[PDB]
């Protein structure tokens, strides 16, 4: 096989070696015209002694900590870093491995806007109740019902009928579903059912408004306390007819089936309300809601911050495991973490990221600090 | 001889005239390759888009609280005038 | 007006929202926390969209003054930022795995010998110190917390034959072959105090030798966002934006007049007449008569030779441009940026 | 045929074995020294790394079959060195959080049509005419905020583009296209056989596992005299039979 | 809400509709082919806008778990094949002219001394093969075709000196200045199934 | 009346890349020629486990720039949006009502 | 159009403003030009310097750093053993 | 090899998305139009 | 190129610019290929009617 490696040039010499020396003159003299050199297999062989051991031996090994301890402001770790007969490294290949458990806490929203509802007018409510006594307490509604029904009787909207003919009224628990209606914008008077948050679920806009489900089909009713086996919700049917309609002759157009539900703004806040009041009222049908600031929070560029450094009582240990004298002297006249990201900027380029070591330079949008004002290209009316 | 011309043309083999240097109001005049040629690959409109009313309702009509006694009768723990919309919120399209 | 509504918008997020807070007010019927630094009160701060609406310094290019002073990178477009935040993920809470780099330069690059060594560090708790939020509220008081599982060390060797190392380690035990190191930065680093206000900064530096001094460097920062390292924990660091001494996030460096230099209370440096105005560095004007303000903004000229033969050795023979790769992420010509309007 | 691939991710490990005895690389040189490691699920010891589920094994080798970085720690390659199909440029880790199904208590398990969000002013189950009414939405679960729900981290890596790289050398180094490994086989008393096994993701359907195995393909091409070329080819090993 | 609705149009045109077809449904009174490679069939299958709606995985970067397995390149957003197709124009009748380079690594940098030679090719007409769309649709039952009008061979020759020509020539076919060639990729490949 | 219409699915058709699929190559019953006219011994001695269209896309990214587009060999390499592959939802900046 | 006046600024983020001593403020060598010939104006000299900046409405400080020589030199004679010499110069070393 | 033919990219070719009539039009709006019905036939 | 450039000037430009043209056309680097140079701005285009 040697002499067919050098025959096909996968091994021996290169080009300006194995070519006829007028050859190799005549491609010098003519290249910046006429190029040859990719005509020609040029080999190249790794060396095969004195690189790399043929012994059993780790690529990459990992120390636990001998010793460690755990403190109110810092955590220590002692390794004894071990150098093996016919090895060296270079410090250059180690780090700190690190798990452990991090709670960014309720002002972490890594997002600008709302998961809930986003395009709700911002000052628009959900379908929804209040109480007020100018005196008799009365049940006061505003909204829509959008799911149509076969009719309306006691026992709720009819969404369907039987095989043996008869009507099929709302499951409570889950129907009729908020996110149904009519399917087209396009002659009788026709029947409607929805849902409605009860008077003590205070009012919140319908922008941002979350409220966790309670059963596998979407419903969100609370759930009631001591009910034993039988799992029973906050959901009361509410009836109505036109104000116009003849007393004699009164019968359901609108059902709302009203319930209370654990409503809560996870990422939004009232940038208006009337008053200091927070109850569901009629003026409190028009609070309006904002979006919470965005808030990204993550471990500093190059975890800087995470180790100490430059820091008297807190000072690192690299030392002899025959003498003590520590090899690390550090002062806290030395800047340590600037050093390392003004070094990173000098061998390579800052704006590429690097998750292994949390490299993702901090920056700002250009368009934001200097703001460029070329106004709009809103000729055309929209 | 053409002076001006002459030092664009050294500049670019220079450097980078993508760079802006004030100094010299050294900011290459340039166009949006994308007005010079129109790419027309439409636009990403497969979702209708819609503008609601401020209530998110519009039009409603006024409607009495009742109660089954099936006949039914005013239920006068309800308010009497609740402005309720059927059907879906009034909306428009862009 | 689509295209009006988009431009708004933009402007309210990211400019109007960061507005310092003396340009914001409270509602009455809406109460905040009376700690500043906390989230709840940054949020509920209200900001009139006026003060940035989509007519602001109309046809100009300009930052607008009082954001000049706040610190940009307190950003939620800060995209490092952002991009280390959803390393994490996109929840508050989160078991972490991370592998943290050796920086010391005594150490980082030293090539270890045979032997065993006893290697130990310290690592932080302190969530203002250990992570970073782009509106820089207190995390301690905001419900940040981290606890550490296990940390354990990785080293990698090359496998080098044996007889090979062996050669190595011989010569490398020679003194004639020690190894050495320079930090990077290579600086004794000082921190002045600057009062709310203050205008003057003199310092003095007692006598001392200056055989081999290099020169200076030197910017600005906020008190607030600069952490003691004097100890274990800083009680009064109430703060978790970027931290400029230690992460370069610099940005106050347009604040600064005018430098004056002067060996043994005598001796003006560079003096000899070399300078436009000669006894002192004046990084810009107001009052300019003489016409020594360059490259369209209020920068003199002085200065702007001097930071281009210090970062580029341009300046003697006309200025231009720096080759690109000379001109990287901290350099003077890459992030220099002249602006006017009228008013 | 075009390089795009996109199915990297989904390799766990690979093990090569010659003449069935012979692990490779053996030698107690990686983590988990009788096979590669590509990813790990679970990895109670952490021997994952930059923050996805590949391994620190993994990433050492990629890193040296590319650039040859990995002996004297890790960091960005060259950009001109790290061209479209290398790996570094093609790495993409992620994570993100989703509710803890077992351990969330009020986890309530909501399929498609029964979850609302923008109820009254988007088309139910399509990308049709608003319908419903406004109404608190009842999905996604809040990971944020102080009532964020139980959670769990889930992370993963995407790397499209490349194919996955193990050079037959004996550092995994770049020495030589004609690696020292390569070399030595010459001195081979005897012809040996080669075992791999891959484990990879199930997917649903019929896929291909595409093994490159990396030789030398030659010809040498000699024209003598006007209108006469002659071609040798070799390819070595693995010598053709079309 | 202009923002959240580019946000959301953003994610349906891009993602969503992108989703692999078991996230699809056919509305009763909707008829499409049984043939599912058509982009009839593509084109039919409703996608529900909320599988990947503005609040999707909300404040991460993550890839969605079955589009990791989907194809990337298949899309109106590979630029590079967009290109492709808008050189050739915006109808589907092109009358085209392209010039096809010789890849083959043993004859595509060869240097040929004077002689004739028989150089032989062969082209393919299968649109699947020759042509790429972003659907990844069966071109074939989709009524794309191709007609060869004709292929000419180009070739350009440096205008070198006579007498320097005959010192090359005579050179290059003395058989140590045989000219060599190693294939790029350098590889025996093999493909190996994996049932589902 | 309230029928609705939706647009049909953008589906692009070109050339592929670098020409990929139109010449044979690495295909036994339709193997290139280049002989001496002459004793016409073919040159061309191809392989089925050969991968030359892959081999040319990979040669081409070692010498140059694969961002760049060249016409005159549809080089034009197939790429995909970053953002639509691994989805960044940083949300929306709504906080003005519009 | 009003009368107006026109205001002129710069940014410059990122930096730290630099002076060298050199004696013609460039790059000849890290061990500069003037950092030679301060061992020969071998003498102890005081500093004084006196920067004027815009005025903020809250604290801030100064960072200063000066450039020198930061420097370890590390011996390894015997297995185990690890010697470390330490010099900053000029501005030698603290605690 | 200097290639000359004709290409039909057949009716799945579509380069764009949306569409080039009445994109600006509701997306469930008619034309204006008419239609016959008879519950005597009429039109509407 | 797939414009109604001849083979003729293309092989005269890309000589001219970047001395391509007898052993093969491709994009020359970019260095070589500056602001006013004749691949960096060599726009062929085609439409249907
Ligand atoms: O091959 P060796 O010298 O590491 O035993
Ligand atoms: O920090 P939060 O929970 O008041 O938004
Ligand atoms: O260079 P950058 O970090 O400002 O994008
Ligand atoms: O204009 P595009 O790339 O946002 O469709
Ligand atoms: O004289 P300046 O400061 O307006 O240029
Ligand atoms: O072309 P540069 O000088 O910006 O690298
Ligand atoms: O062990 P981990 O890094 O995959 O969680
Ligand atoms: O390892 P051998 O059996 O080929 O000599
Ligand atoms: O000269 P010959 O040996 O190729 O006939
Ligand atoms: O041997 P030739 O050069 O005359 O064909
Ligand atoms: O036996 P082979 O692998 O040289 O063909
Ligand atoms: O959002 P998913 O599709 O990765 O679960
Ligand atoms: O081609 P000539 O210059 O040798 O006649
Ligand atoms: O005709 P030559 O090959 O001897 O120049
Ligand atoms: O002198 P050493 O190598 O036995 O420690
Ligand atoms: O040749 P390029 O890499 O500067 O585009």
């Amino acid at each position: 096989m040697l002499p067919q490696w050098a025959y096909m040039h996968i091994a021996g010499q290169d080009a300006s070696e194995y070519l006829s020396p007028g050859l190799v003159q005549f491609a010098r003299a003519t290249d910046t015209y006429f190029s040859l050199g990719n005509k020609f297999r040029n080999p190249t062989v790794a060396p095969t002694h004195d690189v790399t051991t043929d012994r059993s031996q780790r690529l990459t090994l990992r120390f636990v900590p001998v010793d460690r301890e755990d403190n109110t402001y810092s955590y220590k770790v002692r390794y004894t870093l071990a150098v093996g007969d016919n090895r060296v490294l270079d410090m250059a290949s180690t780090y700190f491995d690190i798990r452990g458990v991090l709670d960014r806490g309720p002002s972490f929203k890594p997002y600008s806007g709302t998961a809930y509802n986003s395009l709700a007018p911002k000052g628009a409510p959900n379908t929804c109740q209040w109480t007020y006594k100018a005196a008799t307490e009365k049940t006061y509604t505003y909204g829509n019902a959008p799911v149509q029904g076969i009719n309306i009787t006691k026992d709720g909207i009819q969404l369907g009928t039987d095989t043996d003919d008869q009507p099929i009224y709302a499951d409570k628990t889950y129907q009729p579903e908020p996110q149904v209606g009519d399917a087209e914008w396009h002659g009788t008077d026709e029947k409607y059912g929805g849902r409605a948050l009860k008077p003590d679920t205070k009012m919140k806009p319908c922008y941002g408004s979350f409220a966790k489900p309670t059963n596998k089909e979407g419903g969100q009713a609370n759930v009631k306390t001591g009910t034993g086996t039988t799992k029973e919700y906050d959901i009361d049917m509410a009836f109505f007819d036109n104000r116009s309609a003849a007393a004699a002759g009164l019968a359901p157009e609108i059902v709302l089936y009203t319930e209370n539900v654990d409503l809560e703004t996870p990422d939004t806040h009232i940038v208006y309300k009337a008053g200091t009041d927070d109850s569901s009222s009629s003026i409190n049908l028009g609070q309006q809601a904002m979006p919470n600031r965005p808030n990204y929070i993550g471990f500093r560029d190059n975890f800087i911050g995470l180790m100490y450094y430059n820091s008297t009582g807190n000072m690192g240990v690299l030392a002899g495991q025959a003498s003590q004298l520590n090899a690390v002297v550090d002062l806290q006249d030395r800047n340590t973490e600037l050093s390392y990201q003004l070094l990173l900027d000098s061998l390579g380029d800052r704006t590429r990221y690097f998750s292994m070591w949390n490299q993702a330079v901090d920056s700002y949008d250009p368009d934001v600090r200097i703001i460029e004002n070329h106004g709009v290209e809103d000729e055309l009316p929209n | 001889r053409n002076t001006e011309l002459s030092y664009q043309l050294l500049l670019d083999s220079l450097g980078d005239r993508t760079r802006y240097f004030s100094m010299w109001n050294q900011a290459v005049d340039s166009y949006d390759p994308d007005v010079r040629i129109i790419e027309n690959h439409g636009v990403e409109d497969e979702l209708p888009n819609y503008c609601f009313p401020l209530d998110a309702v519009g039009r409603t009509d006024t409607y009495q609280g009742i109660k089954a006694n099936t006949t039914w009768t005013k239920d006068d723990s309800v308010n009497d005038a609740n402005e309720i919309g059927k059907g879906n919120p009034f909306a428009m399209e862009i | 007006n689509i295209q009006a509504n988009l431009w708004r918008n933009f402007l309210y997020a990211n400019v109007a929202l960061y507005l310092p807070d003396s340009y914001k007010y409270t509602p009455a019927n809406v109460t905040l926390p009376t700690n500043t630094n906390t989230y709840d009160y940054m949020n509920g701060r209200v900001v009139a969209p006026s003060l940035v609406d989509s007519y602001i310094n109309i046809g100009a290019r300009w930052s607008l003054d009082p954001m000049d002073n706040v610190n940009p990178f307190n950003h939620h477009r800060n995209a490092g930022l952002r991009y280390r935040s959803m390393l994490l993920g996109n929840g508050r809470y989160v078991p972490f795995h991370i592998q943290v780099p050796q920086k010391f330069f005594a150490i980082k690059s030293l090539l270890l010998l045979p032997g065993s060594y006893t290697y130990e560090w310290n690592f932080r708790k302190d969530v203002n110190m250990i992570l970073q939020s782009s509106l820089g509220n207190d995390l301690r008081t905001d419900g940040a917390s981290i606890s550490f599982t296990s940390i354990n060390l990785y080293a990698t060797f090359f496998p080098m034959a044996h007889n090979t190392a062996s050669t190595l380690e011989a010569m490398l035990r020679n003194d004639t072959n020690d190894q050495s190191f320079n930090d990077y930065l290579s600086a004794a680093n000082m921190l002045y105090p600057i009062p709310a206000n203050a205008t003057n900064v003199p310092i003095s530096i007692p006598s001392r030798n200056w055989a081999a001094f290099r020169g200076w460097s030197f910017t600005r920062l906020k008190t607030k966002e600069t952490p003691s390292l004097g100890s274990g924990f800083d009680p009064y660091f109430v703060y978790s934006g970027s931290i400029p001494y230690l992460d370069g996030t610099f940005y106050l460096n347009h604040t600064f007049k005018k430098v004056s230099i002067t060996f043994d209370s005598s001796v003006s440096w560079p003096g000899n007449d070399r300078l436009l105005t000669p006894n002192e560095f004046e990084i810009k004007r107001t009052v300019d008569g003489e016409g020594y303000n360059v490259a369209q903004c209020n920068m003199t000229k002085d200065w702007f030779l001097v930071q281009m033969l210090a970062h580029y050795n341009i300046g003697y023979q006309g200025f231009y441009v720096p080759e690109g790769y000379k001109d990287r992420m901290y350099s003077f010509f890459r992030n220099f940026q002249p602006m006017s309007r009228q008013v | 045929l075009d390089g795009t691939f996109y199915l990297n991710h989904t390799f766990k490990k690979v093990s090569i074995t010659f003449d069935s005895s012979v692990s490779w690389p053996g030698n107690d040189r990686l983590l988990t020294p009788n096979e590669f490691e590509i990813k790990r699920t679970v990895d109670g010891e952490g021997y994952n790394v930059a923050q996805c589920n590949m391994t620190k094994d993994w990433f050492l080798v990629q890193m040296l079959a590319h650039y040859n970085i990995g002996y004297q720690g890790f960091y960005v390659p060259e950009g001109y060195k790290d061209r479209m199909y290398s790996f570094f440029r093609n790495f993409q880790p992620m994570s993100r959080q989703v509710v803890d199904e077992v351990n969330y208590k009020d986890y309530q398990a909501v399929t498609l049509a029964y979850q609302h969000n923008n109820s009254g002013f988007v088309g139910y189950l399509a990308p049709t005419m608003r319908q419903g009414q406004p109404y608190p939405a009842n999905y996604p679960y809040p990971l944020i905020g102080k009532s964020a729900v139980t959670s769990v981290t889930q992370k993963k890596f995407l790397c499209d583009r490349v194919m996955w790289r193990i050079p037959f050398s004996s550092n995994f180094m770049s020495m030589g296209a004609l690696t020292d490994l390569g070399q030595n086989m010459l001195y081979a008393n005897s012809a040996h056989a080669l075992d791999m096994n891959f484990e990879v993701d199930p997917m649903d359907e019929s896929t291909l596992l595409y093994v490159v195995f990396e030789v030398f393909d030659v010809v040498r091409v000699h024209q003598p005299h006007r209108g006469v070329i002659e071609a040798v080819y070799l390819r070595t090993p693995f010598s053709a039979g079309n």
